[PDB]
């Protein structure tokens, strides 16, 4: 019935099938997820996520993962209904078990919505991933450093002299430190790691009692360098040497 | 002569009924085959997966000769039954062209039900269009 009007259907449906027709719609924005961290302290750090909207959605679910030394008190959640362009949020806190070392430090959170385009009665699925930084003052009890000899690696900068005490709040020696050249960086559960090269060395090296623990700190030393220098405008990104001795 | 015209107008609905059901799943990308990122996806319930515990393998393999696809993401959204699947979101290794990869999980069902999972694989950051999502139909465990 309607042998010419039904013929317009198959003469039109053969266009998308001849093409790929995978994600033909503009899927630019249909969600927005951002996570922000407060300035709290040891193990329990409160943290806050958000959700945005542009279309009514359904079958929504948000999950969040870290490395297994870290764990989360409040596990993954739900977000039941959506109206066009509202916001909702959920807060939670990260728990720390008595392991030794997390591999990386940042976890990521992921949401799973389902938009109901007219080709299907239910919602075709989509997944949006966000990531979030995590500080290191939740793994924090910096004792007095120990000037010893162990495994070493060497870095350098473009502009050499940087006071380590100014790079962050004073971690080691909360009492009256008579030395700025202290490199007290005890950041694990039961370890001892110092840094080196406060003043007299243009080369910036670092020693570590065991060769397990430099990964959490030198990139942190790389970022805290780059967290300092944009308030000065130097944009330094160079050095390393001798990847064979590790 | 009546039989010939009976075949065409019944076959003419058949091309329409197929393509209206083909495009109903191609836009949802239910098929385990792809063209842009070129791997297929086979998956199975293994023999040790019986009872309250349950083990689910997954098989990825590139179909290029020299083009290693790089660092994709596998995540399975699923209607929440009483099982856990504690990882639930991997980062897939670098697929070499030619080898097949076993990828195993651990369903921990608590009581006796049955409901299908949907396992997706995504490209790295931009395209959330989810190629090769495989609606795995589960076995009813005890």
């Amino acid at each position: 019935n309607k042998s010419q009007g039904v013929w317009p259907m198959t003469e039109r449906e053969d266009d998308l099938n001849v093409s790929v027709v995978v994600s033909p719609n503009f899927d630019s924005v249909s969600q927005a997820t951002d996570v922000e961290v407060g300035t709290d302290l040891v193990p329990s750090v409160t943290v806050k996520v958000t959700l945005q909207n542009r279309v009514i959605l359904q079958k929504a679910k948000l999950s969040v993962y870290v490395q297994p030394p870290l764990e989360l008190t409040c596990d993954q959640f739900t977000f039941e209904f959506m109206t066009p362009d509202l916001t909702r949020t959920v807060s939670f806190s990260v728990y720390l078990k008595r392991s030794y070392t997390p591999s990386e430090l940042e976890g990521n959170a992921v949401v799973s919505y389902s938009r109901p385009t007219d080709r299907n009665p239910d919602g075709i699925p989509r997944v949006i991933q966000c990531k979030f930084r995590l500080p290191l003052k939740l793994i924090c009890l910096p004792g007095q450093p120990s000037k010893t000899a162990s495994h070493k690696i060497t870095i350098d900068t473009n502009k050499s002299p940087v006071s380590l005490l100014s790079l962050f709040p004073g971690f080691a020696s909360q009492s009256d430190d008579d030395q700025v050249n202290v490199m007290g960086f005890h950041f694990l559960g039961g370890a001892r790691i110092t840094v080196l090269a406060s003043k007299t060395s243009q080369r910036y090296r670092i020693q570590s009692e065991q060769f397990e623990d430099l990964w959490l700190i030198t990139n942190e030393l790389i970022l805290r360098l780059q967290e300092y220098f944009e308030k000065q405008g130097v944009k330094d990104f160079a050095c390393s040497f001798s990847g064979s001795i590790p | 002569t009546a039989m010939h015209r009976a075949f065409q107008t019944d076959l003419y609905l058949l091309r329409l009924r197929a393509a209206r059901a083909y495009l109903q799943a191609l836009e949802s990308s239910l098929s385990p085959l792809s063209t842009t990122a070129r791997e297929p996806l086979k998956l199975h319930a293994v023999v040790q997966g019986l009872g309250p515990t349950f083990k689910l393998t997954l098989h990825l393999q590139n179909t290029s000769t020299t083009r290693p696809v790089l660092g994709l993401l596998v995540c399975f959204l699923y209607n929440e039954a009483l099982y856990s699947l504690p990882r639930a979101f991997f980062k897939v290794p670098l697929l070499v062209p030619g080898l097949n990869y076993p990828l195993e999980t651990f369903v921990e069902s608590l009581s006796n039900k049955g409901i299908s999972d949907i396992i997706k694989v995504l490209v790295l950051r931009e395209g959330q269009s989810a190629p090769l999502l495989s609606a795995h139909v589960n076995m009813p465990g005890s």
